[PDB]
RNA sequence: GAAGACAUUGUCAGGUGG
RNA sequence: UUCAAAUGAGAACUUUGAAGACUGAAGUGGGGAAAGGUUCCACGUCAACAGCAGUUGGACGUGGGUUAGUCGAUCCUAAGAGAUGGGGAAGCUCCGUUUCAAAGGCCUGACAGGCCACCAUCGAAAGGGAAUCCGGUUAAGAUUCCGGAACCUGGAUAUGGAUUCUUCACGGUAACGUAACUGAAUGUGGAGACGUCGGCGCGAGCCCUGGGAGGAGUUAUCUUUUCUUCUUAACAGCUUAUCACCCCGGAAUUGGUUUAUCCGGAGAUGGGGUCUUAUGGCUGGAAGAGGCCAGCACCUUUGCUGGCUCCGGUGCGCUUGUGACGGCCCGUGAAAAUCCACAGGAAGGAAUAGUUUUCAUGCCAGGUCGUACUGAUAACCGCAGCAGGUCUCCAAGGUGAACAGCCUCUAGUUGAUAGAAUAAUGUAGAUAAGGGAAGUCGGCAAAAUAGAUCCGUAACUUCGGGAUAAGGAUUGGCUCUAAGGGUCGGACGAUCAACUUAGAACUGGUACGGACAAGGGGAAUCUGACUGUCUAAUUAAAACAUAGCAUUGCGAUGGUCAGAAAGUGAUGUUGACGCAAUGUGAUUUAUGGAUUAACGAGAUUCCCACUGUCCCUAUCUA
RNA sequence: AUGGUGAACUAUGCCUGAAUAGGGUGAAGCCAGAGGAAACUCUGGUGGAGGCUCGUAGCGGUUCUGACGUGCAAAUCGAUC
């Protein structure tokens, strides 16, 4: 589109730094199961909806 | 841009208060069959519009550079 | 009805109209987007201020533009010209006629068409008239009627011969065709 | 930045969004104690903003940029 | 032949978004972004067009001076130097007219 | 280069080598305007001579719109018999 | 020349929508697209248009019509018939 | 201006009646 | 698709380099809209994904990156939706959009007098609209940044200039002009503001190319040769044009003029002149920049210096813009915001000094948001990286009618799992003697002529067509002839340049629209009048609409039609040449009768040639 | 039956914008000539209209009952019209 509304560009700064994978160092915590980050995202595969 | 023909209208605008800086520039043109001439180009900051005057003679530009005031900033080409 | 340019209306039934008479004018004389006649842009000036009042008349045949009408209730008898329908005798053909005084017009304003007044009531006053149809219906004469025919007759006269005139026809009034 | 830095007296910063240019030279002349010439912002895509600052001839960068601790 | 890019983003033919070709110092044809023609000013009474003026857009007409959107006679920015003829030798000869139908209406009112 | 010199000496034009109309290939119209627009001018640039009067132009303005005017060489040869037809008409 | 013996003006249509349709039409044909006669300028240089109207280039007047004619029968017949009627009823 | 104790509006009872 | 090198452990596949091909400019190119949203760029990296493999990648991790007074949105209003008033509705909320409203603000001028008239607001990133160009620059963006150069609006305020003691300039017959040359309330007018098609002119860009100067390449042999470069914006100053307009004077022996035939005593032709300034030209802008070359330095931060950067021509050429005309319609092909002017003249102001900030100079400021990327036989939608679909601009050369098809340059891919083998049969594509539709329900399919010119083309008809009718001939190359023109001089001549046609020879496979591209035709019968529309996803007609014909109803408290009810609502901004429902569908002569030219992916019979449909099957190619 | 949601595919009316070679035939009106006492009429050109016509892109899906149908495709492919 490129004509884009602020707001979208906002929900996109959310996807953007939402898909990143787990920091590592919370892999040894104490009684941890997160260990793979499951709401993770890419672009062709689901959409957003917006 | 613009261009003048007066010298005389062209001596005051070098005099005005907005002019901080000018130049010549010198060209390298042949007339109709004529002989290879060089040409001055005294152009100067004016600020809402460049003011420039062209001139062939050599012995009026070395008349008018020593014309002009000392305190004006002057660049070549 | 995104270029009908305005409705072919008549003038109110103001202190002018109703005790003497006015001089208006025309300015041109305009196509009506999807209209069977023509219409006039027609011009007075304004009695009680100071500008030019913007009329729609209806164009009645003979009437060029640069003309004049003096008009109201003491309007000479002329065409183009309006009276309510006392004044004048039998006979007087008028056009874009109104059903009730100051409705600006119901009656006899398609083209080509007219009406025909044949008789009097002058006491109790009204005016006898004829509609195209020919039914006769008697009315109150302070109503009005333009002088002459509505310009334009022998409109139906010339067949279309092919489906996309039609279909330009009837594009523009109503998305009535094409019919089952 | 360093290549907008050594090519036009220029600087950037990294903004709050809701401020504007008027903002940014105001605040920069303010705490930095230099002129300015013009301000140029976009919004970076992250949801930031990013402002480039041009200074005056009167001015340097690279002094500044060492009084402020970042090079 | 070199191949042409609209500059603006509006990727259509339209009234508005027009090109002229204009060749270029350096040496690589672009597209020039043509704006819209003027139109004469005209005659309110004539409906024709009028001499001595500038067409020009609309707001642009506020840069130029009184001159050039001007003409020195009395209706000067909108006439046509024919109509204002026609309508002032109407205005003087039925101003005289008024005066006939003054002696005509003193002559019957005498009578009475 | 080479091709298009042969054509211009008048070669690969037979009827083997043509695949389009004669219309397509030289119009009717482009080829009456070209030689009615000469005429016209050869007619004017004669009237302001004076070498033909005002209503012998007029008359051949409407004869040269029409045929019987084939070509330029045609049309002057007419224009020296109609010289000589003027002289027979007032000596005679 | 004459370049037919009967279909006349109405030949682009071709062989089309009938022959006792193509003369009627073709008589309607003829009357519209002509030029007539100005009553101020007395010329052959009135066109219509936009089907009511009646235009003289020629002194720029404009008259409202018939929609294929300047003018009716009934409209002569109005206007004689007013002839009479304004001098019988103003005196 | 038209119309005026009728119209009408609120509620009831006949004929007809996919 | 092929060969070598690098990488790495490992290469049918990555990268580079040498060849071969292709899309062949209505593209496998470069940009955009909607949508997508970090896919864009680098570095690192392969356990997954890329239906093979993978050292590669739109995949994975880490980061970088989107710069605006001028492009756009915002502003305008469009068909249209939608508040408040008010009224209904048990009620959620509804009808309505200026109307059963105390709707809002000023203008002097001593709390009193006076004027004005609306009605909200929302809705177009393709309509209207204030104003910007070039060059350079990055790993990635630029009308945004940098360097340079202009413009618009809104402010303040000094100067210059002009006008003035005749206060609101002068000139010119007039067209109108110049550097400006006051002016409110109110009024009027103009722009914005407007169709489709045709032909004609003009110019822009591109194409063809002459000469000159530079660089590259072929040169066994020929070619004063083949290819590329030689450019110049915004904006400002000066200048220039058709239509039209002004002065002179008065036309018949009627004249002027377009391609196209219209104009004139309502004043032509002609002489002279005014304006519009799209476009065109000169200069600045601007050579300093860009480009094309050479010579120098040097791991060099990477640089330095020289030159040249010129002058022409033609065209129905291609595309596009504009102009003056014409046709075109029962179709006549929008309104508003905004800007300007004009009439109007409240009033203000100089002489010892003012007035003019619509002339020139001069000063400060121009905010919010979008801006990367792809736009598709991998970046979107189709459950997917699917032989599908999605609006639009640029559009070269040969060819030829061409924007068909074939080939090529600019640019970009070389992607589609590969290798070795040729058994059938398949699928697509072809050829076959002799006969020539016998085969078969059925000329289903295949095949035949197809292009351009000369002659010629019947009956029948609604006279308009049928008609590319039928049918016969001709079609190559090389060298000639004739005709078809402009510009310059007073019967003609000198110079300048184009492809159009015709005509006569000579020649060879006696083949020549040689490829590619490209109608088979005709004799009878019936139906619907026709162009047209559809049962997508079993039916594309003898079904549907169509213009016409005739009938019937309605005169506004009306007809049709609708609502929860209303102070409701469409038709209706309408009014009997109208509004609405009917049977029926062109023509001759109303479950409708006899007839009918053209036309139909309508249905049937037959004639020509044509041919593997068949006797009778055989071979070849991916 | 009650209460809600849907016109991004598709049907229909609007509004505003945009797009569509190269060809064939040759309508009015006009020009010239000829005929005719006239009215009018024949020829040669002009002009470039026509819900005419061929043909591309574009739209559509007639047919082959073809490729393909455990398809690239939950309707494609090519050829045909
Ligand atoms: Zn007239």
């Amino acid at each position: 589109a490129a004509q884009k509304s602020f707001r979208i560009k906002q929900k996109m700064a959310k996807a953007k730094k939402q898909n990143r994978p787990l920091p590592q160092w919370i892999r040894l915590r104490t009684n941890n199961t997160i260990r793979y980050n499951a709401k993770r995202r890419n672009w062709r595969r689901t959409k957003m909806n917006i | 841009a613009r261009e003048i023909t007066d010298i005389k209208q062209f001596l005051e605008l070098t005099r005005r208060a907005d002019v901080k800086t000018a130049t010549v520039k010198i060209n390298k043109k042949l007339n109709k069959a004529g002989k290879p001439f060089r040409q001055t180009k005294f152009k100067v900051r004016g600020s809402s519009s460049l003011y420039t005057l062209v001139i062939n003679d050599a012995g009026k530009a070395k008349k008018l550079i020593q014309s002009l005031p000392p305190t004006l900033k002057v660049n070549r080409l | 009805t995104r270029l009908r340019q305005g409705a072919a209306k008549l003038r109110t039934l103001d202190y002018a109209e109703r005790h003497g008479y006015i001089r208006g004018i025309v300015k041109q004389i305009v196509h009506d987007s999807g209209r069977g006649a023509p219409l006039a842009k027609v011009v007075f000036r304004d009695p009680y201020k100071y500008r030019l009042r913007e009329e729609i008349f209806i164009a009645n045949e003979g009437v060029h533009t640069g003309q004049f009408i003096y008009a109201g209730k003491k309007a000479s008898l002329n065409v183009g010209n309006v009276l309510p329908l006392g004044s004048v005798p039998e006979g007087t053909i008028v056009s874009n006629v109104e059903e009730k005084p100051g409705d600006r017009g119901a009656l006899a304003r398609a083209s080509g068409n007219y009406v025909i007044i044949i008789g009097h009531n002058p006491d109790e006053n009204k005016t006898r008239v004829r509609l195209p149809s020919g039914a006769k219906k008697v009315i109150s004469s302070d109503a009005r009627g333009v002088i002459g025919v509505i310009a334009g007759g022998g409109r139906v006269d010339k067949p279309l011969l092919k489906a996309g005139r039609a279909f330009h026809k009837y594009r523009l009034k109503r998305n009535s065709w094409p019919k089952t | 930045a360093m290549k907008k830095v050594e090519d036009g007296n220029i600087l950037v910063f990294q903004v709050s969004m809701k401020a504007n240019k008027y903002q940014i030279k105001k605040a920069v002349k303010e705490l930095y104690e230099v002129d300015v010439l013009k301000v140029n912002t976009l919004v970076r895509p992250n949801g930031t903003k990013k402002a480039y600052v041009r200074l005056t001839a009167d001015y340097d960068a690279l002094d500044i940029a060492n009084r402020i601790g970042y090079i | 032949a070199q191949r042409v890019t609209f500059r603006r983003r509006n990727p259509y033919n339209t009234r508005s978004n027009k090109i002229k070709v204009v060749k270029t110092p350096g040496g690589i044809l672009r597209a020039q972004h043509v704006k819209k023609l003027a139109t004469r000013p005209k005659c309110g009474d004539c409906g024709s067009a009028l001499q001595g003026i500038s067409t020009l857009r609309p707001r642009q007409y506020a840069t130029v001076s009184k001159t050039h959107k001007t003409v020195s006679r009395a209706y000067g920015g909108s006439r046509c130097a024919n109509c204002v003829k026609e309508r002032i030798i109407r205005a003087f000869l039925i101003e005289e007219q008024k005066i006939v139908k003054k002696v005509v209406k003193e002559q019957t009112e005498a009578a009475k | 280069r080479a091709h298009a010199q042969s054509k211009r000496e008048g070669r690969h034009s037979g009827y083997g080598k043509r695949k389009g109309t004669r219309e397509a290939r030289l119009p009717s119209q482009v080829v009456w305007i070209r030689r009615l627009r000469v005429l016209r001018r050869l007619l004017a640039k004669y009237r302001d001579a004076g070498k033909i009067d005002k209503h012998l132009y007029h008359v051949l303005y409407k004869e040269s719109k029409g045929n019987a005017f084939k070509h330029k060489r045609a049309l002057v040869e007419h224009i020296i018999q109609a010289k000589a037809d003027a002289q027979r008409e007032k000596a005679l | 020349a004459k370049r037919t013996k009967k279909v006349g003006i109405t030949g682009k249509y071709g062989v089309r929508y009938g022959s006792s349709l193509r003369r009627q039409v073709k008589k309607l044909e003829i009357q519209q697209h002509a030029r007539y006669d100005c009553s101020f300028c007395g010329k052959k240089t009135v066109k219509r248009g936009a089907a009511g109207i009646w235009t003289c280039s020629c002194c720029k007047k404009t008259v409202a019509g018939g929609a294929y004619t300047v003018s009716t029968a009934a409209a002569a017949t109005v206007r004689s018939t007013i002839r009479r009627l304004r001098e019988m009823v103003e005196a």
